[PDB]
Order: structure tokens, then sequence, then C-alpha cells
């Protein structure tokens, strides 16, 4: 089960010992069928850094599932203003450099993301282990089951894999194309 | 139950530094400054910098409303006032007055840290308006701390899009794109 | 000026009296010798007159010595 | 510590040292922290803690290898035995001729008896 | 020492053998003599840990006054007021024309 | 115990039993470096001459002796009056200070030995009009203190006010007085700069 942050933290920190699990148990390595444990390049071998190593999976996956919407959405809605009017930007990979610089508008969100960063570093370093690796308090809609917590932690995994492949993917064949969201 | 968590941050810890503090309501210190800089100097800093900003904010918006105080050297926008009074002369001596000030808050400062007065952070002795009980005295506690944090806020907004928008205070008929 | 330098220094010399006085310095002293050295001219000739000033020459090194002990 | 830099800082460390090594060494931070940590012991650490020991424990690629340590011996046993690897100096530095000369003479504790090329 | 009361500070041979938690609710901190007269006690935690920890140094008037009375400090700050009492008065009577 | 004067600092210690320290103020510790005899003394000092002072510059503007050409700046009365008659002032000062004190002038030998017994301020003048009762006479006292107080900073306004006006005390403002902004000319760092 998922306990409380306060009590989890009860035991944080870079463990030494290791549970003899591929991974430490974590969630994220099961086949269709059966299990899948992907790790070629033996990674997790280090088990002390398996947490953040975790922690930056699910920060990439989320990250990513937020990048691939907004790639696909833009085309096909803007903010009402006139700097984001499809005349002024034509395509989402536009967006980076018509936004860069004086303008602003990319500043305030690197702005803000990294003030959120500086504050949940402590987290990310201090308060990082096995079972609050990427756990923010943000449990609603948490299944109260343990299985049904699992699928739901494998769920968000896989689908953050499949957005980190497609974001790449996507803006690669825009950036080639020059076209909208189909190729992207 | 395990640790006190912030209500501000509920996934990090409390910093044990800010507990019994007038404004612990919110424990609010994700990067933790507290658990590396004396709580009191922090404290100290925050309502100096809380006070500064009130007198700031509110002679910001007087002076751009209007209101300037009579005389010709004076005739000059809220932006370049600064310049226009240290050529004058007002803002040398406002500093000197500023110096004798902050000479006699940093003996407190220092007599605090060593012990030899029992003097809270930003105490300076000052009691007016200020409730007999306990509790009124916290909340009266919490209410300056929350002004001047709303002060830095709004003197940085102020100053910054005046600059901007070479506005007047309200900057509600100001144009951005 | 000078007369009022050199009083001054005599007299926190004399007042400490000890080398880690002269390596650490006893400000509060230092700035009463100070203020002290004004009247050196007058406190200088009644030193030398009754005899404060100067210590006989047997009560210090002389220097090498010249001849056989 | 990983098991192979383990073995690795053994074989340069000299056996006399195991049991109490001297205290700015490598194998000394390693016993004072493996004294504290590991089975039946302290299995946490705090991340700056931990972060720390890995700093100033040493990685495999900064100790000597076996040849290397081969290759300093045998330097060192052929200077103390009396015989000089030939080098001759070049632009700031020196090459090595790849030979080894008799660099004592018949009185070794006679300075002007030391063998050269150009004078013996 | 107020900084460290209310912790738990267990010695190298306790070391996983004392659980409690300190008033923080922290667990215990190993203490070690590293025979170093500017650090002479280390401390390691045995997992995360909430506490304070100050990076400021202890700085006491008195040591500050004692710095000053150095005899460097008297006679540079004498000296230094001397030099500027002069240039000053080479500034507000320039050329000594009164002479 | 905090300061009454400055409630967020701590009591001085060594003022204490003299009168005038009912606010008792040293928040520079200066009682307690040096001997508060001494300071007290020199405060008084300080107060007699500057009240002296500020009624002899409100004075010689008006009114001079005889001859002695006036100076409506009072500050410049000192290089307009007679260099034997402020010779001779000198001179009377010089005098009384020294039998004042019978020889012991300085920071050392004053309140040194003999003489220590001696209050910090009194020097035997004008006593036969202090009242008998404690009361009174401290109350005198810490009058004498206040209106010397106000003296010495009252003598720095008028000399400061001299200055920057150019010109006589008693118009505050001269004709066309528009501010003291072009008193202070002289080329400073910040100003030069900027
Ligand atoms: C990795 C995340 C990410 C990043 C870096 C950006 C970056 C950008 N988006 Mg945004 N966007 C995102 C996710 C992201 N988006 C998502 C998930 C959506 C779906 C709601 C959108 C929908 C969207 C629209 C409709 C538009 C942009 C636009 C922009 C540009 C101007 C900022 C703006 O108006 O944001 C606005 C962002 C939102 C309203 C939603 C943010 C949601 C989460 C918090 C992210 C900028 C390049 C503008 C553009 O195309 O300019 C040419 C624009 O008109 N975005
Ligand atoms: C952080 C606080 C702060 C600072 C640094 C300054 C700085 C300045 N103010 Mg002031 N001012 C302040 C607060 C402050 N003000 C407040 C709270 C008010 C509202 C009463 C005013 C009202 C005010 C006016 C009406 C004017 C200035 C002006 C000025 C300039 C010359 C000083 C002067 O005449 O003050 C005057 C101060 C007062 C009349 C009362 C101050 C009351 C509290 C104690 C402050 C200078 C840039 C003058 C200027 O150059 O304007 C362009 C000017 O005309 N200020
Ligand atoms: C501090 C100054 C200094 C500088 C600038 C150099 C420069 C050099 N040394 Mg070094 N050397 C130094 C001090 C210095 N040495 C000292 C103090 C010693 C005595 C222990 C040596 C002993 C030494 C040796 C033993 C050798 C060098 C060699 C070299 C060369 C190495 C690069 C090379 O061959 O590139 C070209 C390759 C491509 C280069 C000319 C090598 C060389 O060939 O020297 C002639 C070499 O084998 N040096
Ligand atoms: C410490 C106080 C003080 C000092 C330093 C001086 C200094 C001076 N006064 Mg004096 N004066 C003083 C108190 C003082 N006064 C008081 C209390 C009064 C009021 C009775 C006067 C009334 C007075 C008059 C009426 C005159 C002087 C004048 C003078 C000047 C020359 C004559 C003199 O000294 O006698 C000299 C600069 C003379 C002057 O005008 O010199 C230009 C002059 O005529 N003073
Ligand atoms: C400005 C002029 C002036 C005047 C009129 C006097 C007058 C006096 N001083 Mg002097 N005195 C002066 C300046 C003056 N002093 C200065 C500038 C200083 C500081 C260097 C002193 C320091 C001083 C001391 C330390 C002593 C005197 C003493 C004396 C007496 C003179 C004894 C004498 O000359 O015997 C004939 C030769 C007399 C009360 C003595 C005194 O009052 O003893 C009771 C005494 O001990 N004075
Ligand atoms: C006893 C010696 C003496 C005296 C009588 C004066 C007198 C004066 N100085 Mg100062 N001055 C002094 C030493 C002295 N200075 C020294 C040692 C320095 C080197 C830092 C300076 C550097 C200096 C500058 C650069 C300026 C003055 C100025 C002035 C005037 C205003 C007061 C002030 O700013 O003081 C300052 C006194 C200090 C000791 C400076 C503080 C240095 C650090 C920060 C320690 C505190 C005044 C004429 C200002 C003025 O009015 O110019 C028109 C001005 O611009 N002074
Ligand atoms: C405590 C010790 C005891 C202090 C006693 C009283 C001291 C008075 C000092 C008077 C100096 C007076 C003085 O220095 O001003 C004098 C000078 C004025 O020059 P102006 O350009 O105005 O020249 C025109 C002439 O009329 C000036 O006479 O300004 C400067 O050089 C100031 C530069 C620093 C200004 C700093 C701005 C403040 C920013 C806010 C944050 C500050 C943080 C504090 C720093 C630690
Ligand atoms: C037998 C024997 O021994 O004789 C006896 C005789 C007797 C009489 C009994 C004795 C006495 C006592 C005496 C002589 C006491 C004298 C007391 C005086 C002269 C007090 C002056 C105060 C001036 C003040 C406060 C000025 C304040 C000035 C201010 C506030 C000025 C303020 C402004 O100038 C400023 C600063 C700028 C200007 O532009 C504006 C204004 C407002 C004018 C003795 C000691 O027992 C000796
Ligand atoms: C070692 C040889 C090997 C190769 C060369 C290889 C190549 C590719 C390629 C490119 C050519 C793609 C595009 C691809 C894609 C997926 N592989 Mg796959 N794969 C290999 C091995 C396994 C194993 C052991 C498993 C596995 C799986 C999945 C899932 C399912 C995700 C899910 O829904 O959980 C997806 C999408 C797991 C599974 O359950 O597949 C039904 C699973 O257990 N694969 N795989
Ligand atoms: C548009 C633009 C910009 C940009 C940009 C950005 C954000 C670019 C992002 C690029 C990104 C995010 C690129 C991902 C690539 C992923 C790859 C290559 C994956 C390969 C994967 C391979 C080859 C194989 C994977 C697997 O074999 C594995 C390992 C195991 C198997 O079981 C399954 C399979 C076979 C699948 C600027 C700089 C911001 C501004 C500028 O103006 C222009
Ligand atoms: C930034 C911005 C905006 C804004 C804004 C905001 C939120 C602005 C907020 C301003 C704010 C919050 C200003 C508080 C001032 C408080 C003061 C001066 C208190 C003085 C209090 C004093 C002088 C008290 C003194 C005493 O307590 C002492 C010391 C001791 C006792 O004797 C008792 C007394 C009472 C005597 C707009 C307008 C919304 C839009 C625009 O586009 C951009």
């Amino acid at each position: 089960l998922r306990r409380e942050l306060a009590i989890a933290y009860e035991d944080s920190g870079i463990d030494l010992l290791d549970n003899g699990k591929f991974c430490q148990g974590l969630a994220g390595a099961d086949g269709a069928w059966g299990r899948y444990e992907f790790d070629p390049l033996g990674f997790s071998k280090k088990t002390e850094l398996v947490p953040y190593f975790r922690e930056a999976e699910l920060k990439h996956g989320r990250l990513a599932m937020l990048a691939w919407v907004g790639m696909v959405v833009p085309d096909f809605v803007r903010i009402p203003g006139e700097k984001f009017s499809f005349e002024a930007v034509p395509l989402p990979i536009d967006g980076h450099d018509a936004f860069s610089g004086a303008t602003g508008v990319n500043a305030q969100i690197l702005f803000w993301v990294g003030i959120l960063e500086f504050c949940c570093a402590k987290k990310v370093f201090e308060w990082n282990s096995l079972e609050v690796a990427g756990d923010y308090g943000l449990t609603k809609f948490f299944p109260s089951d343990e299985e049904g917590q699992k699928k739901m932690r494998t769920a968000e995994l896989k689908n953050g894999r499949l957005a980190m492949l497609a974001f790449g993917g996507a803006i690669t064949q825009a950036v080639i194309t020059r076209h909208p969201f189909p190729w992207l | 139950g395990g640790y006190k968590m912030s209500p501000a941050v509920p996934f990090l810890p409390m910093s044990p530094a800010l507990e019994g503090i007038p404004g612990e309501e919110e424990g609010f210190d994700p990067m933790g400054f507290s658990l590396a800089i004396d709580i009191r100097w922090l404290r100290e800093a925050e309502l100096k910098h809380g006070r500064v900003a009130m007198l700031a904010t509110v002679g910001w918006i007087a002076t751009d409303l209007g209101l300037r105080v009579p005389g010709e050297p004076f005739q000059v926008s809220t932006v370049e006032a600064h310049d226009a009074m240290v050529k004058f002369g007002s803002m040398p001596q406002m500093l000197v007055w500023m110096g004798y000030a902050e000479l006699f808050g940093f003996l407190a400062i220092v007599n605090m840290f060593e012990g030899k007065t029992d003097r809270k952070p930003g105490d300076f002795g000052l009691r007016g308006f200020y409730p007999q009980d306990a509790k009124g005295q916290y909340d009266m506690q919490v209410k300056e701390l929350r002004n001047g944090r709303l002060a830095m806020l709004a003197y940085g907004g102020i100053v910054t899009t005046a600059v901007l928008t070479q506005e007047k205070w309200p900057f509600f008929d100001a144009v951005v794109n | 000026t000078a007369g009022w330098i050199g009083w001054a220094g005599r007299s926190y010399l004399i007042r400490t009296n000890d080398e880690t006085k002269e390596l650490n310095i006893d400000v509060p002293l230092a700035l009463t010798c100070m203020a002290s050295g004004f009247s050196w001219p007058v406190a200088a000739w009644q030193e030398i007159v009754n005899g404060e000033m100067a210590v006989p020459s047997s009560q210090i090194h002389p220097g090498g010595p010249y001849t056989q002990s | 510590l990983e098991a192979d830099v383990l073995e690795k800082l053994l074989m340069n460390t000299p056996r006399d040292q195991w049991e109490d090594p001297p205290e700015d060494t490598y194998l000394y931070t390693l016993k004072t922290f493996a004294e504290v940590y590991g089975p039946g012991k302290a299995t946490k650490m705090g991340w700056w803690d931990y972060f720390r020991l890995k700093l100033d424990l040493p990685p495999g690629f900064e100790l000597l290898d076996e040849d290397e340590m081969k290759v300093a011996a045998d330097y060192d046993k052929l200077m103390m035995e009396g015989k000089i690897p030939f080098a001759v100096p070049g632009p700031a530095g020196f090459w090595y001729t790849g030979a080894v000369i008799q660099w004592k003479g018949k009185e070794q504790f006679a300075g002007d008896q030391v063998q050269t090329l150009t004078e013996n | 020492d107020e900084r460290d009361e209310g912790l738990v500070l267990i010695t190298p041979e306790e070391s996983g053998k004392v659980v409690k938690r300190d008033v923080n609710n922290n667990p215990p901190r190993i203490v070690m003599k590293t025979n170093d007269w500017d650090q002479p006690e280390i401390q390691l935690s045995t997992g995360a840990s909430n506490q304070i920890n100050y990076i400021t140094p202890v700085v006491a008037s008195d040591d500050i006054k004692a710095w000053l009375s150095l005899n460097v400090n008297f006679f540079s700050i004498l000296a230094l007021l001397t030099v500027g009492g002069i240039i000053e008065i080479q500034r507000f009577f320039p050329d000594t024309l009164y002479w | 115990s905090s300061s009454k004067s400055l409630p967020f600092l701590p009591k001085p210690q060594n003022l204490g039993g003299l009168a005038g320290g009912d606010a008792e103020f040293d928040p520079l510790g200066f009682s307690d470096t040096f001997d508060v005899k001494w300071l007290r003394e020199s405060e008084l000092k300080h107060g007699r001459v500057c009240m002296l002072a500020t009624v002899g510059f409100v004075a010689e503007q008006y009114i001079q002796f005889p001859g002695f050409t006036p100076a409506e700046d009072a500050l410049q009365a000192i290089y307009t009056a007679p260099p034997n008659i402020t010779a001779l002032l000198l001179f009377a000062c010089g005098y009384i200070e020294s039998s004042a004190y019978d020889g012991k002038l300085t920071m050392l030998d004053m309140f040194d030995g003999e003489g220590a017994k001696r209050a910090p301020g009194d020097l035997n003048f004008g006593k036969r009009f202090l009242p008998g009762d404690k009361a009174a006479a401290d109350d005198l006292a810490t009058k004498e203190l206040s209106n010397g107080r106000l003296a010495m900073l009252a003598f720095a306004g008028m000399v400061h006010h001299n200055l920057v006006v150019k010109g006589p005390l008693f118009p505050l403002f001269p004709e066309g007085w528009a501010g003291p902004q072009g008193s202070w000319d002289l080329d400073s760092t910040a100003g030069a700069l900027n």
C-alpha cells in the first residue's frame, strides 16, 4: 500500500543494502502477458540511484505527456491573442523561436518552472526513496487497493514512456515535414 | 504519525526552526533557508523588508497619484525622483538618518543574538493599538507579516510595471501585446 | 604635536608594562593616554625636574664589556 | 565500494597497512565508514553524506594497475641494485633507450667510478 | 552545546543498534572524533533527516572588539584617519595661502 | 533590563547615580568604556560653554562693544574681533581651566587620588544658591543638564544655519531663499559619478 508521505519519510535516504528484486521491486517492469525486466545495460544495478532513476523517469514521462499534447493542441486551437494567432505562428515547432528572448512569453514559463523545481529539489534529493519516488501527495483518484495502486502506477509509467518516445517522434517529424498535427 | 508536514508544501516536512514563530500556520520553506540561517536573523530581515516595502509602496502610489510636497525640485516623476533628489540633496540626508536608525537596529540585533536582552526578532518596543491578550498579539504579528509580504510583492510589481509601461500607479490604461 | 605623540606613547608604555598589552592594545587606556597627552609640556618638565623622567645609567644596560672582568 | 575497486585498493595498499591504515588513505576512509555502515548497522545514509562518501572514496581508474605496479617495482629494484635504465635528456624531457647499464663502478662508494658510455 | 540538544548522538560502536528517533523525528546521528582542532567532531546521518545545520559562523562582538584591539587594526585605523585628515585639510585650504 | 530611552537595548549599568540619567541613554557604551566622572564633567562643560555661546551668538549680531567692528554673520565675528581681546578671552579661559582643576587637567590626572571625591561637574562656583533639600538640588542639576544639552544642539543648529544661509542668524529664510541644495557643493564620489 501507499502510506502518507509523513510516515514514508521515516525510512528515507540512500539505502546501502539491496532488496534482492529487479530494480528493488519498483513498479513498471511488467510485460503484457508476463514479467518484462528491461535493463540491458544494467543501470538498475546501482540500487542507491534506483530511486533517483525512477524519479527522473516519471518526471520525463509526465513532461513529455504534457509536451505531446502541447504539440497537438495548438494547431487545432490557439490562445485568443494576436501573437499566438496562426498568422503570427504557423506551427507549434515555431513557438520556441517566436517566444524566445525579449518577448518574455517563454521566459515567464521558464521562470515559474525553475521556481517549482527549486522548491521540489528538497524532495528529489533528501526525501527520495523506493516508495516515495515520484510521489508528491497528489493522490486524488488513486485507488485504495494494493493491486489498484500498482496498476495505476504501471499505467502512468507505460503512458509516460509511450509519450516519451512519441514526443521525439512527433517533434522530429514536424521539423522534417513542416506539417500539421498528423505528422506530430 | 511521522514528520510534521508543511501546510504550504504538503510533500515536505516542516522545518523545525519555524515552529512557535508567528507565521508558522503556513510553514512555507521548501528551499530550507531556515535550516541554514538563524530564524531570528531571517525574521528580522523579513520584518525590515516588509515595513520598508509597505512605506515604499504607499509612497510610490502617492507620488504616482500626485501629491508632491511644495517646491520646484520635486516636480519630477516617481521613476526619476531617486536621481533628482540624490542631486537635490534630500536623499543623502535621508540616508544619514537611515544610517543612524540602522546603527540602533544593528545594536539591537547584536544584543539579541548575544542574549543580553530578551528581544524578539523585529521588536523595537513600540506598543500602539497592540492587543493585550496573547492570541491578539499573535494575530497582530501575523497581520504585520502578511501585509509586509503583500507590500514586498506589490512594490516589486509596481516598480517593474512602472519602469516598463511608463504609466502611472494603476497601470490599468496600459498597452501590452 | 610631536611631543603629544611621544608623551602619549610613553605613558601607555609605562601604564601597561607588558608585551601582551603591547601586542593587543588596551584601546580604552590608549585613548585615555592620547587624550591626556595634551599637557605634555608641563607634565614632562615636572617629571624631568622631579626625577621621574630619566633613570640613572646604572639601572640600564650600558653596552658591551670593553675590559677584563 | 565496488568489489573490483576494493580489490584494486587492497592490492595497491601495502599489506601491513590493512590492519590499521594511516589516517589519510582511501583504505582508512573505507574502514571508518564500513565500521559504521553495512549489514547489522546503519542501512541508510543521507543523500549528502552518501554523496560526500562517493566523492572521497577512490574510483577504479584512480588506482595503479598490476602492470603499472610491476613496472614501478622493477624500476625501484633496478635503481637500488645500482643499475640504471639508460635514458638521454631530450627536449624538456628524457627518452628511454631500452638499455640497462651498470651505474655503479668497481668501487661502489666512489663517485669517480660511476660508469658512463662517454668515459667507460 | 545548544545546537545539538535533543539530538540522539550515537557513537560509532552503537551504529544501527539504536534506532530511536530524535525530538525532531530524525534518526540518530553517528558522532566521530576527527582529531582536528578546526573540526573536532563530525556527524553522519543514519537516514533522511530534517534538522537545522547553520552555515553561518558564530561571531561575537567581544571577539570583533578584540580583533580590532589588535595593534594592527588600531594603528591602521589611526593612520587612515590621520591621512584622511591631512588630505581633507589639503582640499579645504589648498596652497597654504594663509601662511 | 532594557534601557528606558531605548527599550530594545540593554540598560547601561555604569552611569547610575548621576543627575539627568532618568532616560538611561548610552547605546554605544561610552560610560562602560571610559570613566563616567570624566564623561559627566565634559558634558557639563560643553553644556555651559554652549549655552553661553548661544546667548553670545544671538547678542553679537545686534550689540557689540564700543568699537569692535560688527559681523552680522556671527561666525565671522572671530575674525572681525580685536585679536588682542580674543587672546585675552583665551587667556582668561586658560586661567580658569588650570585653577579649577589645580593642575590635574588630563583624562588620567583629574579624578585621580585627591580630587576624585569631587563631584563630576562641581567647580564650587555659585554653590551658595544650591537648594538644601536633595530633591530640589537634583531637580536643579537636571535642569542644568537639560538646558546645556538643548544649548549644545541649538548652537550646532545656529552655526549650520549660518553656514547654509551664508548670512545672519535672525532672518531664518533670507530674501529669495530657495533651499539649501547649493551649499554643499564640493565634489563627492557619487556626486561626481552622477
Ligand atoms: C556667585 C556666582 O557664582 O554667580 C552665580 C550666578 C547665578 C546666576 C546664580 C548662576 C547661574 C546660572 C546661570 C548664569 C545660568 C545661565 C543659563 C543660560 C545662559 C542658559 C541658556 C540657555 C540657552 C538655550 C537653552 C538656547 C536654546 C536655543 C535654541 C533652542 C535655538 C534655536 C534656534 O537657533 C536655532 C538652532 C536656529 C535658528 O534659526 C532658530 C532658533 C529657534 C532661534 C551661578 C551658576 O550660580 C553662578
Ligand atoms: C529481446 C528482444 C526484443 C526485441 C528486439 C523487441 C523489439 C521491439 C520493437 C522493435 C522492433 C518494438 C516496437 C517493441 C515493442 C514492444 N515490446 Mg518488445 N522486443 C523484445 C522483447 C520483448 C519482451 C520480452 C517484451 C516486449 C514487450 C513489448 C511491448 C509491450 C508493452 C506492453 O503493452 O506492456 C511493446 C510495445 C513486452 C510485452 O508484453 O509485449 C507483448 C514484453 O514483455 N518485447 N519490441
Ligand atoms: C524544435 C526545436 C527544438 C527542440 C527540441 C526537442 C524538445 C527535441 C526533443 C527530442 C527528443 C525527445 C527525441 C527523442 C528521440 C528518441 C529516440 C531516438 C529513441 C530511440 C529508440 C530506439 C532506437 C529503441 C528503443 C527500443 O529498443 C528499446 C530500448 C527496447 C525495446 O524493447 C523497444 C525499442 C525497440 C523501442 C528547440 C531546440 C527547443 C528549438 C529549436 O528552434 C528547434
Ligand atoms: C502591484 C499592483 C497593484 C497592487 C497592489 C497591492 C496588493 C498593494 C498593496 C499595498 C500594501 C499592502 C500597502 C501597505 C501599506 C501599509 C502601511 C504604510 C502601514 C503603515 C503603518 C504604520 C505607519 C504604523 C505604525 C505603528 O505601528 C507602529 C510602528 C507602532 C505603534 O505606534 C502603532 C503604529 C500604528 C503607530 C494593483 C494596483 C492592484 C495593480 C497594479 O497594476 C500593480
